[PDB]
């Protein structure tokens, strides 16, 4: 149920339900400010594409779904399963 | 035992007393089984048990350390008897076990005497004729291992290990234990008198070590020979005294604080060293313009006035010999420039 | 590419991996640790415009609560300087001028902030007018006025106060002669509703302060210059006064009703304070004072409900003493007094909306932004059962 | 291709930044989060620092409720390698290595957290030199160390100790010979206070360990290797001991007052643990002992208030077991035992702060943590009433 | 210190390799071979310099001080502050 | 006020009355010119309070 993800998510620390980012870099679900997040998430699918690409240069087998990227102020949690892109923002506490 | 601690009140009225009796042979043997343990574990010896090494991290001298043990373990026999008297009531002895059990009690005992160590310890020390008196500090002669000649190694005419001595004094005159009065003089003046030879010790020590930890660095000892020359003159004061007088404290102080300030002002010299040995060392490989040599020579100059106004010792001799080296290092550098 | 395939490829049942990836990733990353009294807080005194021009009315803004309204009354020193003021003080940061200035041709008397516009200030005046500020404006001249007529207001405004829902607004004012009045926020060329305050047949009613209870927006309670509180009803068919009080012999100068919610009602509850140092914690529903604070040679100018204790209240002096009263710790001797320099008769008190931090206005123009000690500012859980054993008492 | 510059720059050691943030994250790190009554809880034993090597101290951090600190005197299994060694050990996540290390040049016998600031550690030594140690920076060195002088320690130190609150802090230290001392945090190279405690006769006393009553500063309470216990004032209106005890017949271990602060006033009871299984209890008040503790024999090391529990404390015996000791539900019998495995000498114990769980130390460095029974852990007034009552028995 | 730094940044968990690198990439130092360490750590640093590009970009005061990816074959680690790139070579569990 | 108001039904009592107000009436003299120093605020403010 995409209603019980999005209750489960926002339980979460921080994270206000679930945001989904396509392959476009367009999110498919909207719950923060709109250009904000689709550059956010423009600039999080460049860089996951080129991590694929890092990681497939030595390892060819693998597949990505986690990365931890923290500040001092906030963390991104980035999560592809093929297409479907799952960004939260998550306080480091 | 505590179950009848709980009930304790027609002890008197001899009826509920046949019910203490009926199991009053189960009580002994139980009561003798557990002597037995305990007797077992005085079996191990104190050196043996970790109870001595416990007391040694104790501060507790090891002859003192199983005395008191020995002592401990007698108070806690004496206890289950006294108690199995009272729980059991008067003249439990007359029943063969009771008078069984007062036997093995009384020959454990006998066992754990505790006076005959004490004994032998007393007359030990009056056989080595423990002492301190003498010189203020001892110097000697040992070949150390890695140069050829004899080392004249500055020692401090006091064992550490009589101290020791005095907590065993200190610890066995309120155990009950009557020491000669000699041996109380003795360990009373050692006493009183250790916080000045263990300053001593920790200062020659320490000076020793900033002292070999300088001529490690043959560049800085000519700065540093005047604070060298006032704690040799300090220590030729000290020497000719004899172990026991009434300077001995001010001498202490003084000698304690001047070694203090030496390594401190040795240690600051040192690290202001390397340095500036290091900002010569860069000036060497550092390129050609009279930018950067300026401002090396800023910086070292500046490094130099910083000990000047430290008022140190023998500055423009070190200062001229550092000018030669620069100089020299210039003047390679200006050969391949001009090449 | 458009917002509308994604809706239908979300509706496709494909989504069995994706829910698994989501489940694992969340249930991973749900662990989480770690990388490794009364003082007095602030100022504000203006000099070009706080000139003498004693303090009138303090607020703080529901949608900002880094922003307080001033209202500088009295002209006396020069004619020709302006004759009201109204100065606006921003709490994120310390500045020594005020943030923006207003200034109204007539005295300003009472001032508070709009709720729907957070961009916009309401002030009353001496004259009667309802003053409005559109701070977008660059000009310091009030952007809409209401007339002098005898629909609306034409003696001294002492109390204004804009309420309702975000969807829902109503601008309640009134004035020393008991004409009460709503307008719109939006529209204030005309009054949109209005009638007279009257006690009982031909009796007109020197209002002189009022309070709205939280929530509530048909009845409230007003404080009369004739010593003697009042409840009304503003949309009914009983719209007026709907009780009398004996209160106290000397005119009320303040008022405000209970500020807490949370736990067992004390919207009943409500504070009057006096001309004669008389503050009077006491209901709606009772006729009698329930207690009546009496100390001091001189008397009270304000007394402010705590938005967050359900039992402390502050106490203005003209002796220049601040006190709060917290009634669970204590009835008879104020918890926490402090006076402050020069002994200026104070004339308002104002809690900042979180509760945590107090202001008060002072004889002279210079505000007080004063703070309070944590024990003595936030209440407990037992402290409401506290404060109904109390009440209970007595 | 660099090839001296990056070995230059690993020779120049600038990694105290680097090393601390490493340190702090890796142990972090150590999550496993891929996608793909008494019980023990966590038990520590430093392969590298605590080799056949016995616990000297314990302490657990106030300020952080996370950090303890532990000592060891010289090592028997090599004296070339350091010989003094401290160990600070974290709550944060598991992890087999400890969080910080610390040498001295001499066996450290005990040490503790300071409660003017709450990152430097300060610990006396077997030579009577009070070390102190900075966790922030990443050193080996004691950053500062106090002369070996007549005035100040120089018979071994066992007890160290903050009085005062964060602002009027003073650093109290016992000497074995009987000298207590005062420091300050900001300064250890000069005792602010130094005099040597003298019971009658001009007879020093061997001050094992001291305590003092919690929530008081000053009127301190020591314990003698002789066998006794002095209540000995620090100031006051005449310095030294001013109260004997009839005490126990062997050398006392560990001294501690009551802790657990309640609707009733206890802080005037003390317990010792002998050399002689005897944890004895009593009250500054009254001359002789209270109660008794007699289930075995030969050296319960030490005994420890819970916090939290007014009539529970801890104590434990050389031979391997620690018993959690309640006053309320029984007089004669443990209400709690356990031994830890392997039947090792058990040293040192430690309640943390609020209690819940106790700290173990041992002859081997093997130190062991570990809760407490729900049931059993937590206070309520009826304790307090029926430990008073306790009282009352005798 | 250096040995004792890399000794227990491998004992803690086993680490296949471990090596210190405080410079921007190009590292000499090898675990287990010249190739795989230097070559890879490079291509580690300049992505990372494109992910501290990237929180920049919502913020320019955000820098990363903490990345992990752990994917089905691979753990990685780096922990960036100034100069201190991190290399861990690991298993997913 | 107050601390007489502690009492208020115990001076009923036989000896509370003789317990009370004896001992005090210098206080009570001390609370009359307490009353001279409120009027002194009467005294001189009538235009300018």
């Amino acid at each position: 149920e995409v209603e019980e993800t999005l209750k489960r998510l926002q339980s979460q620390k921080g994270v206000q339900g679930i945001i989904v980012v396509n392959t476009e870099g367009i999110p498919i679900k909207s719950t923060m400010d709109n250009p904000t997040t689709t550059q956010y998430a423009s600039l999080m699918h460049s860089f996951i594409l080129k991590a694929r690409s890092t990681v497939r240069d030595i390892d060819p087998q693998n597949d990505l779904t986690f990365l931890r990227i923290r500040s001092k102020k906030n963390e991104i949690m980035v999560a592809p399963d093929k297409d479907y892109f799952l960004i939260v923002i998550q306080n480091p506490t | 035992f505590r179950i009848f601690s709980r009930f304790n009140a027609l002890f008197v009225r001899p009826h509920i007393r046949g019910a203490i009796r009926e199991y009053q042979t189960q009580l002994i043997q139980r009561v003798k089984d557990d002597i037995e343990s305990l007797h077992d574990k005085f079996k191990v010896q104190y050196p043996q048990s970790q109870a001595c090494k416990m007391s040694h991290v104790r501060d507790l001298p090891p002859v003192s350390g199983s005395i008191i043990w020995a002592k401990q373990i007698d108070r806690q026999l004496t206890a289950y008897m006294k108690r199995v008297e009272d729980v059991l009531g008067k003249g439990w002895e007359n029943h063969v076990e009771g008078q069984k059990l007062k036997q093995d009690g009384d020959s454990f005992r006998m066992k754990l005497n505790t006076q005959e160590i004490f004994d032998d310890w007393a007359r030990k020390v009056q056989q080595r004729n423990l002492g301190v008196s003498g010189r203020i500090f001892t110097i000697e002669s040992t070949r150390v291992r890695g140069r050829t000649g004899n080392v004249l190694k500055l020692k401090v005419n006091f064992l550490p290990e009589i101290i020791t001595l005095s907590k065993e004094v200190r610890n066995l005159k309120w155990l009950g234990f009557r020491v000669p009065l000699a041996i109380v003089n003795k360990a009373h003046q050692a006493n009183q008198l250790y916080p000045f030879a263990i300053s001593l010790i920790e200062s020659v020590r320490t000076y020793e070590r900033t002292c070999e930890k300088v001529e490690e660095r043959n560049t800085i000892s000519l700065l540093v020979a005047g604070l060298k020359k006032e704690v040799q003159a300090l220590i030729a004061e000290g020497i000719a005294l004899v172990w026991e007088s009434y300077k001995l404290d001010p001498y202490v102080q003084r000698l304690a604080e001047t070694v203090f300030n030496f390594q401190e002002k040795v240690d600051d010299l040192l690290i202001i060293e390397e340095k500036i040995d290091l900002e010569v060392r860069s000036l060497e490989t550092c390129m050609y313009d009279h930018k950067t040599f300026s401002e090396i020579l800023n910086r070292v100059q500046k490094a130099v006035d910083d000990l000047n106004l430290h008022s140190y010792s023998n500055l423009p001799i070190w200062v001229n010999k550092l000018d030669m080296e620069i100089e020299r290092i210039l003047g390679v550098r200006l050969q391949a420039g001009l090449r | 590419l458009t917002e509308e395939e994604k809706q239908q490829i979300l509706h496709s049942e494909e989504f069995l991996s994706f829910f698994d990836h989501s489940t694992r990733i969340v249930e991973r990353a749900l662990s989480e640790q770690i990388n490794i009294k009364l003082s007095l807080n602030r100022q504000f005194f203006d000099e070009r415009w706080s000139k003498h021009r004693v303090v009138s009315c303090l607020d703080w803004s529901s949608q900002y609560p880094e922003l307080l309204v001033a209202s500088y009354n009295n002209n006396e020193d020069a004619p020709h300087e302006p004759d009201g003021v109204a100065l606006v003080w921003n709490m994120k940061y310390k500045k020594t001028t005020p943030e923006y200035v207003f200034h109204c041709q007539s005295a300003v008397m009472s001032a508070t902030f709009a709720k729907f516009h957070p961009n916009l200030v309401v002030g009353g005046t001496y004259s009667g007018q309802i003053v409005l500020w559109d701070n977008r404006s660059n000009k310091r001249t009030p952007v809409q006025r209401t007339p002098l007529s005898a629909a609306a207001h034409t003696h001294p405004v002492y109390c204004v106060n804009v309420v309702g829902t975000q969807n829902a607004h109503n601008l309640i004012s009134i004035s020393t002669d008991g004409k009460i009045c709503s307008w719109s926020l939006d529209m204030l060329s005309h009054p949109q509703d209005s009638m007279e305050l009257v006690h009982k047949q031909s009796k007109a009613v020197a209002v002189t302060s009022m309070s709205f209870p939280v929530g509530d927006v048909n009845n409230f309670v007003v404080g009369s210059e004739e010593g003697s509180v009042y409840t009304a009803c503003r949309h009914g068919s009983k719209a007026g006064i709907s009780e009398m009080f004996e209160g106290h012999q000397g005119p009320i100068t303040g008022i405000h009703c209970h500020a807490a919610v949370g736990a067992v009602d004390f919207s009943h509850l409500f504070v009057t304070s006096s001309f004669d140092w008389t503050v009077k914690l006491w209901t709606t529903k009772n006729n009698k004072p329930l207690y009546s604070f009496e100390d001091n040679a001189d008397y009270v100018y304000d007394v402010m409900w705590s938005p967050t204790h359900p039992a402390l209240f502050a106490c203005v002096d003209g002796m220049g003493r601040l006190d709060l009263w917290n009634l669970n710790n204590d009835t008879e001797v104020p918890t926490a007094s402090i006076s402050v320099e020069g002994n200026p008769a104070l004339n308002r008190v104002r809690w900042t909306h979180s509760g945590r931090e107090i202001a008060v206005g002072d004889s002279e123009g210079q505000i007080v932004i004063y703070d309070v000690g944590e024990q003595i500012a936030v209440p407990r859980n037992d402290e409401w059962a506290r404060f109904g054993r109390t009440l209970a008492e007595i």
